[PDB]
C-alpha cells in the first residue's frame, strides 16, 4: 500500500488514548485531591532516505496539573486540605512512601490513622491515635487527642502530619495514584522529602478535584473532528490504491 | 541518489525516536 | 468497551451513586438519629502504555 | 510447485488472506470477557518474512507464526464478576479497533494488487506459447 | 528503463503520493504541541518542478525538496507549560485544516488521473505491438 | 419488610451504553463483510483462461 | 521556477 | 529479518 | 508440517469447544 | 460425510 494509511491511522488511534484520558479525567470529576492527567500529541519524524514525508503522532501524558482544586467545607475536624504546592505523606502499597492531596483521614478501631486505606506518615513513621479518640489537627499538622470521658483539660499534642512541598516537574503519577518523586527530582532531593515547616493546612475542608471541565469539552470537540479528518483521508488512499492496482494488469 | 533509481549501497535503517536524548 | 465508553460509563455510574446517596440523606430528614452519608470516590489503577 | 511468479504470488495471497483474517477475528472479538480456559482474548497478529531459501534475496512472503500482543491488557473495575482478580480488576481485549480496521481495507488491496499481479502474469505466459506462430 | 509516457507517469503519481503523505502529515499533528527536541511542530510542504532533464521544459513532476512553512507559528498562553518563553506563549502549528483536506482531495484525483493516463499509453502500446497483425 | 414493593434493577446507563456499542460493533463487521465479498471477486476472475 | 503545490501558492499574499 | 505486519510495528515504542 | 505441501497422513479433525472441558 | 453447508455449522454450538 501507500503508507499514507498508516500515518492517519496512528493519528486516529491516538485521538481514541486522547479521548480515554479525557474521560478518565471526567470520571474522577468528584474525586477528592484528584489531579487531572495532562494529554499532549507529539510529532516524531521517521528517520531515513529520501524526501523526509512523514511525520507520525503519538500522544503523551507530560505529568498532572497541579491547581488546587474546590475547597468543600464538611464540618469534620479530620479533613483537611492543604496549602497549594503542599503534599500529605502516607506509606505506599509496596511499603514505600507516596504523596497524596486527599485528607480524608480515617481512624480505625486499632486507633491508627489511614488516607484511603494507606497509612498515614507522621513525623516519625505511621501515626498511631489512643483508641477511640476525638482528634483535632493544628494550622502546621500537629494533632491534639481529647480521650472521651476526661475532662477537655486532657488535650495533648500525640503526632505532627509530614507536610511536604513539591512542584509538578518533580513528581509523578504512579500507577496506584500516588504521587512520587521522579529519579532527576529524587537525585537532587534525596530519597525522602523533608518535611517543611513552612506548608499549612487547614482542618473541616476537604479539596476536590481540578479537572476543569470547559478544557474537557474543547478537548472532545477537537478529538472528534480530528478523528473524523483522519479517517477521510484512510478513505482517500484506500480508493487510490485501489484504483492504482489497475495498472499491474495487462 | 534520486528516488526510485538504483543505488550500490543499502538504505540506512529506519527509525523514529519518540523522545531524542 | 473501546476503552472511553468504558470509562465514561464508570463515571456515569459513580455519579449515579452519588445521586442515590443524595435522595437517601434528604428523604431522611424527618428521621430520628439519622447520620447523613458522604461518598468518597477514588480512581482505579492507571495503566502505563510507554515509559517516559 | 507453483512454476516461479505463481509461487510467489500465491504465497502473498495465502498470507494476506491470513492477516485479513486475524484482522477480522480481532473485530469481532473486541469486547470478549472471556475464553474456554478463562483467560481473555488477547489480539492476534501475523509475522510476515521471505521465503527465498535457495540461495535468493527475494522469494516471497510467508506468515512464520501467530504472535499475541503483549500491549498491557485493559482493566476494568467490576468485583462481580467471578474472573475479577483480588483488587475486583478484569482484564479485556487490547484490540485496536481502527488499527484492525485499516489492516483490513489494506490487505483487500495488496490483495487485489497480487491477484492483478498473477493474471497478468498468466496474460503473458498465454502469449509466450504462440512464440512464432 | 522507463520509457516516455511509462516515465512521466510514475514520476507524478511518486509526486502525488509524496503531496499526500505530507498532507496527511500535517493533518495528523495540526494539534502537536513539541516535537522531539522541543521544538514546534512546523508545517511541511512540498516543491514541485518540472523533471525536464536538460533541455525539454516537457517531463513530469520531482519533488525538488520538502520546505518547512515559515509562516509564525500559532501562539497560546500557557505559563505553566515547560516550552512556553519568557512571555507564557507556546507555539503551537500554523496549519489549515481545510486546506490540508483540499490539498487531499486534489493530490488523489490528480493521482487517480495519471493511473489512467498511465493504463491508456500502455493499451495503446500494447495494440501497437501488433501493428500489421 | 412490608408495605413496600421492590421494582426492577435495569440500569438505563448500562443499557443504552451496550446498545450504542453494539449498533457502532454491527457497522464494522458489515464492513468487514463487504470487504471480503469484493474480494473474491476478482479472486474469481482469475480463474479466466 | 516552480514552488510550493496547491496550498501556500493559491491564497493571497503580501508583494514580496 | 522481519516482524508483525501492521500495527503493531507502525507505532513509536520506546527503545530496547 | 509446512503449510501449503502434500502430506501422506490426513489433517486431524479440527475442534472448537466453547466452555474448557 | 457432510452437513449442514454455511451458517448453521460454522456457528458454535452446544457440545453433544
Amino acid at each position: 500500500m501507500d503508507h499514507a494509511i498508516y500515518t492517519a491511522m496512528g493519528a486516529a488511534s491516538q485521538t481514541l488514548n486522547q479521548q480515554a484520558v479525557t474521560a478518565s479525567n471526567l470520571a474522577n470529576a468528584s474525586t477528592p485531591g484528584f489531579r487531572a492527567q495532562l494529554n499532549a500529541l507529539r510529532a516524531v519524524p521517521v528517520d531515513g532516505l529520501s524526501l523526509a514525508t512523514r511525520t507520525l503522532v503519538t500522544a503523551s501524558t507530560p505529568g498532572a496539573d497541579m491547581t488546587p482544586g474546590q475547597l468543600d467545607y464538611t464540618s469534620r475536624p479530620l479533613d483537611v486540605a492543604l496549602q497549594q504546592d503542599g503534599w500529605l505523606v502516607v506509606q505506599a502499597a509496596d511499603g514505600a512512601e507516596g504523596y497524596t492531596r486527599n485528607g480524608n483521614i480515617q481512624v480505625g478501631p486499632t486507633g491508627q490513622l489511614t488516607i484511603q486505606g494507606h497509612p498515614v506518615i507522621g513525623e516519625g513513621g505511621p501515626i498511631t491515635v489512643p483508641e477511640g479518640s476525638e482528634i483535632t489537627i493544628a494550622a502546621d499538622g500537629t494533632i491534639s487527642a481529647l480521650n472521651p470521658g476526661d475532662p477537655p483539660n486532657t488535650v495533648a499534642p500525640v503526632g505532627r502530619l509530614k507536610l511536604v512541598k513539591a512542584e509538578g516537574n518533580e513528581v509523578q503519577r504512579s500507577d496506584d495514584g500516588l504521587f512520587r518523586l521522579t529519579a532527576e527530582a529524587q537525585a537532587e532531593r534525596g530519597a525522602v522529602l523533608a518535611a517543611d515547616p513552612s506548608i499549612r493546612i487547614m482542618s473541616g475542608v476537604l479539596e476536590g478535584s481540578n479537572v476543569k471541565p470547559v478544557e474537557a469539552m474543547t478537548d472532545m470537540i477537537a478529538n472528534a473532528r480530528r478523528f473524523e479528518m483522519q479517517m477521510k483521508v484512510i478513505t482517500s488512499v484506500d480508493e487510490n490504491e485501489g484504483r492504482a492496482n489497475q495498472l499491474l494488469s495487462m | 541518489g534520486v528516488p526510485g533509481a538504483l543505488s550500490n549501497q543499502p538504505a540506512p535503517p529506519n527509525e523514529a525516536p519518540i523522545a531524542t536524548p | 468497551m473501546i476503552s472511553s465508553l468504558w470509562i465514561a460509563k464508570t463515571g456515569l455510574d459513580a455519579q449515579q451513586t452519588n445521586m442515590d446517596v443524595i435522595a437517601n440523606n434528604l428523604a431522611n430528614v424527618s428521621t430520628n438519629g439519622f447520620k447523613r452519608q458522604r461518598a468518597v470516590f477514588e480512581d482505579l489503577l492507571y495503566q502505563t502504555i510507554r515509559q517516559p | 510447485a507453483l512454476l516461479n511468479i505463481f509461487d510467489i504470488a500465491g504465497s502473498a495471497l495465502a498470507a494476506q488472506s491470513k492477516r485479513l483474517n486475524v484482522a477480522a477475528s480481532n473485530l469481532a472479538n473486541a469486547d470478549s470477557v472471556t475464553g474456554p480456559d478463562g483467560q481473555p482474548y488477547r489480539a492476534k497478529q501475523v509475522v510476515f518474512q521471505v521465503d527465498a531459501a535457495p540461495g535468493q534475496a527475494t522469494g516471497g512472503v510467508k506468515v512464520a507464526s501467530v504472535i499475541e500482543s503483549q500491549a498491557p491488557e485493559k482493566l476494568v473495575y467490576e468485583p462481580g464478576n467471578p474472573l475479577a482478580d483480588a483488587n475486583g480488576y478484569v482484564k479485556m481485549p487490547n484490540v485496536d479497533v481502527v488499527g484492525e480496521m485499516v489492516n483490513t481495507m489494506s490487505a483487500s488491496r495488496s490483495y487485489q494488487a497480487n491477484i492483478e499481479v498473477l493474471n497478468t502474469v498468466k496474460s503473458m505466459m498465454l502469449k509466450t506459447l504462440t512464440l512464432g506462430q
